[PDB]
């Protein structure tokens, strides 16, 4: 979403990264989500 | 053109439900000489899930928990009435239709109750098929000393908390209720026969009930049932449906399954009646001789697992033979199984001979046959109900005998 | 709301007749 | 049928499965083109023990050949026939013939049920618990229910070897079906949930 | 209790009320005059307001059974694409489904169109 | 029905039932001509043959 991308890189300016990780209840294995 | 080409019952019985919130589509009420029932009044069709057939409000229903402490749902018991110290007496397990009888006496004095209207439409004592209002002779034509001695056991404790509870010092409101033994039996006999008990949500309350429910004890009993009972908790509604997908023929009797697994003697011993056709009914066999189970079960298409047998009728077209008595066989019958082993033909011969023999034993302990039976049946003038029910309990288990004989002698053909 | 909790035989072989 | 085919067929189905049970298919074999030569025409039960007996032998191809012999006589294959040649199939891990088989039984009008389940089970017991998921998977989604045994075998084989994707689908098909999960399956998926590092 | 006479013929007591219910007087009667109600009821699509609620009443979780009607309803559309979005609407196509189901009858989506439309090009206007 | 050679008793109780056309006495079953007054099974017959004549 264009209201949360935006504001990952506002918080980017900062020097702080905002990371959305989706973990799999099946394998446990661990995803990035692209933001 | 249009120019050129059982009874029912008394109007009045689903009117008193009706104006009372039950509702009852593609169905009427009928009523025979063997008692009432409950039929399709027009072609049921199928569709993707259960039809409604009959709801019947809460309200109309009399209800205790199965579980103590005893409450009633709904609660029409005042606070401090003698009637709940005597329903507070009973055993918690053996005394379930003590209470039962109690509560529908008690609803009986009630003027404003609907049991006082519904029990007019309930078997008298003389039309109830219940052993508890059986005679000693009426017993004796059951031929089974094992059910013999479990009704005279009922009848004997039924006895028993009417002589301890309605003694002459009980208060009038006590007294009115039963004046005699004959009356508190018949009220027993009615909550044995009638009471369904289920798994209700009342409210926030989930609890075991045991349940007086009005136009649904009107169901006869199947186990090849068309119709189910659902607790429809959100407006306090029992359900009774249709099986999804199942077609019901105008003029079909609609029906319930009262007790899974059960066995003749155990539904003569609760509601009074047999059923010929009993898929869990048993018979004592010494285990010497054995058949092949998968080659039984096949030749007579029963298939599923042992606790869920039942008859592919697709499969056999028009072998009327196959019902519930030779589902009923195969469970009872002695039979080994290795796998994917085949049968032997002349082995399995010697088995079968040796399992008919042995079927013919058991009919040769009766007096008298099955066809005898059926027509003493026919001929009877002024038998009692409980002496017919006694009769066709009998004749009940030697057609099932005589059932395995032909199953057996056309499983060894068949074999071939 | 409506989000909570994630919202070939017996061919080719018959008879020859 | 008279007295005397009868008479004929007892003692011709006599040594039939008399071989049958002796793990003979050859002999079997010979019977048959005895009650050829006799004019008897081999019925459902006679082919069943040509395929019986190959089936007792390990014989995957045999069993099959005889299925077909069976179907090329117009005869229609016993129940008890076609699960002998699905167990067999899945005793050699053959998931995929396992699985056509239980298609033409189906095609038959049976009761795949049964078969289905036997089926899993043998795959288990051979360790091939890989194909046996595919096939119970297919089996619970297309709407068979399973027995309780099975739904307890299946999700602890998969909990055992660290398969937990598996065990949690099957477990969604349990409740599904109409059969809750119980602490017994739960304590099966918290085996594998508790190693993976994240609490 | 089995009683034959003469004949054969099975004799049996019928059961009836033998007993008074005032209540079967005053409530199986009818009033006579709702048929423009019941009419403008069909109208605005009061029927299917009932009928949600019925099927409510036997549903545990009433969120649970938005779910599964919207799943039942992108299933119609997929299936049938073309038939859905004018005068059948796929959600009221699964909703009278859903009481069909329960043996009760309904028209198919609860569409009605008007027989008085004075052919091609008029609209039905609205009285505020 | 005028066209029809009916007795006069017939005609005047199809006309007060307000069946005037020969359809509508066809979709007329035989139970609902017995529910008018003054037309009983006696009359079926006649009423019958006179349309089977027809
Ligand atoms: N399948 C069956 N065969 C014979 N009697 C049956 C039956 N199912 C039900 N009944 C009878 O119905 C009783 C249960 S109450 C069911 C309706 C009952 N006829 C009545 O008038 O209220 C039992 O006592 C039994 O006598």
């Amino acid at each position: 979403p264009e209201s949360f991308r935006l504001l990952v890189r506002e918080l980017r300016s900062l020097a702080l990264e905002l990371n959305h990780f989706l973990v799999s209840e099946k394998n446990f294995q661990i995803n990035r989500k692209e933001v | 053109f249009p120019l050129f080409q059982l009874e029912s019952a008394d109007p009045d019985f689903y009117k008193i439900g009706y104006v009372r919130r039950v509702r009852a589509y593609g169905v009427e009420f009928k009523e025979g000489p063997d008692g009432f029932g409950i039929y399709a009044s027009k072609d049921i069709e199928p569709r993707r899930r259960a039809r409604v057939i009959m709801e019947i409000p809460h309200e109309l229903m009399i209800t205790i928990r199965q579980k103590h402490p005893w409450m009633f749902f709904p609660d029409i018991v005042p606070i401090g009435h003698p009637i709940f110290d005597i329903i507070n007496s009973t055993d918690p397990e053996r005394d379930w239709d003590l209470r039962l009888a109690c509560l529908l006496l008690f609803s009986f004095d009630r003027e404003d109750h609907f049991w006082r209207l519904y029990g007019d439409f309930l078997p008298a004592a003389d039309e109830c098929s219940s052993l508890l209002l059986a005679t000693e002779e009426d017993l004796a034509e059951l031929q089974d000393p094992q059910l013999v001695s479990t009704i005279r056991q009922q009848q004997k404790r039924v006895l028993e908390f009417w002589e301890k509870n309605w003694h002459s010092g009980v208060p009038l409101k006590i007294k009115r209720l039963a004046e005699d033994a004959e009356r508190f039996i018949w009220a027993v006999s009615i909550a044995q026969t009638r009471c369904i008990s289920m798994k209700t949500r009342i409210g926030a309350l989930v609890q075991d009930l045991n349940m007086m429910i009005p136009y649904a004890d009107m169901l006869n009993h199947s186990f090849e049932p068309n119709c189910f009972l659902h607790w429809r908790p959100k407006d306090r509604i029992l359900e009774v449906m249709s099986n999804a997908g199942q077609a019901i023929k105008k003029g079909e009797e609609m029906t319930i399954n009262y007790m899974p697994g059960q066995k003749n003697n155990m539904l003569m011993e609760r509601y009074g009646f047999s059923t010929p056709v009993n898929p869990w009914d048993a018979i004592p066999f010494s285990g010497d001789s054995r058949i092949h189970l998968n080659s039984f079960l096949s030749v007579f298409n029963i298939f599923g697992l042992p606790e869920e047998y039942y008859h592919d009728s697709e499969l056999s077209g028009d072998d009327s033979f196959v019902d519930g008595a030779v589902i009923a066989a195969a469970r009872t019958l002695p039979t080994w199984s290795d796998i994917d082993l085949p049968p032997i033909p002349s082995a399995e011969r010697k088995a079968v001979k040796e399992l008919q023999d042995e079927c013919r034993k058991m009919l040769a302990e009766y007096p008298t046959t099955s066809e005898q039976d059926q027509k003493l049946l026919d001929s009877l003038s002024e038998a009692r109900t409980t002496f017919a029910t006694a009769v066709k309990y009998r004749m009940h288990r030697k057609m099932f005998i005589g059932k395995i004989i032909k199953a057996l002698d056309i499983y060894q053909e068949r074999l071939l | 709301g409506t989000g909570f909790n994630k919202g070939d035989i017996l061919f080719y072989h018959r008879e020859f007749c | 049928v008279s007295a005397l085919e009868r008479s004929l067929r007892l003692t011709f189905m006599d040594e039939l499965m008399e071989r049958a049970r002796n793990r003979d298919p050859s002999g079997v074999s010979e019977v048959i083109y005895d009650m050829i030569a006799a004019g008897l025409s081999p019925g459902p039960r006679s082919f069943h023990g040509l395929v019986v007996a190959h089936a007792l032998n390990g014989d995957e191809q045999g069993a099959m050949h005889s299925l077909r012999k069976e179907l090329g006589a117009g005869q229609r294959p016993l129940p008890e026939t076609m699960i002998a040649l699905v167990r067999l199939s899945g005793s050699k891990g053959n998931a995929q013939r396992g699985l056509e088989l239980l298609a033409a039984m189906e095609k038959l009008n049976y009761d795949i049920r049964q078969a289905w389940l036997i089926l899993v089970e043998e795959l288990v017991r051979t360790n091939h618990l890989e194909e046996a998921n595919k096939v119970f998977l297919k089996g619970a989604r297309g709407g068979m229910r399973a027995t309780d045994q099975l739904y307890d075998l299946m999700i602890e084989e998969d909990c055992k070897a660290g398969d937990h994707s598996n065990a949690l689908d099957i477990s969604y098909e349990m409740e599904a079906a109409g059969r809750f999960a119980t602490t017994f399956h739960f304590n099966c998926l918290l085996s594998v949930q508790a190693t993976c590092g994240i609490p | 209790g089995i009683q034959r006479d003469d004949n054969g013929r099975r004799i049996w007591r019928r059961r009836t009320l033998t007993k008074k219910d005032d209540m079967l007087r005053y409530k199986l009667q009818r009033v006579p005059f709702v048929e423009e109600q019941v009419r403008k009821i069909k109208e605005v699509g009061k029927v299917m307001t009932m009928d949600i609620e019925r099927l409510l009443l036997s549903e545990d979780n009433r969120f649970e059974f938005v779910n599964s009607v919207a799943a039942e309803a992108t299933e119609y559309v997929e299936k049938n694409r073309d038939e859905y979005g004018g005068t059948k609407k796929a959600i009221f196509h699964v909703l009278s489904n859903r009481v069909n189901d329960l043996g009760f009858d309904r028209p198919e989506a609860y569409a009605e169109s008007d027989p008085y439309k004075p052919g091609p090009g008029y609209l039905k206007e609205y009285y505020t | 029905i005028d066209q029809l050679e009916l007795p006069p008793r017939i005609y005047n109780c199809l006309k007060k039932s307000n069946i005037h056309t020969l359809l509508d006495l066809l979709n007329n079953s035989q139970e609902d001509l017995i529910k008018m007054e003054h037309f009983h099974i006696e009359d079926v017959k006649k009423l019958l043959d006179i349309l089977e004549k027809k």
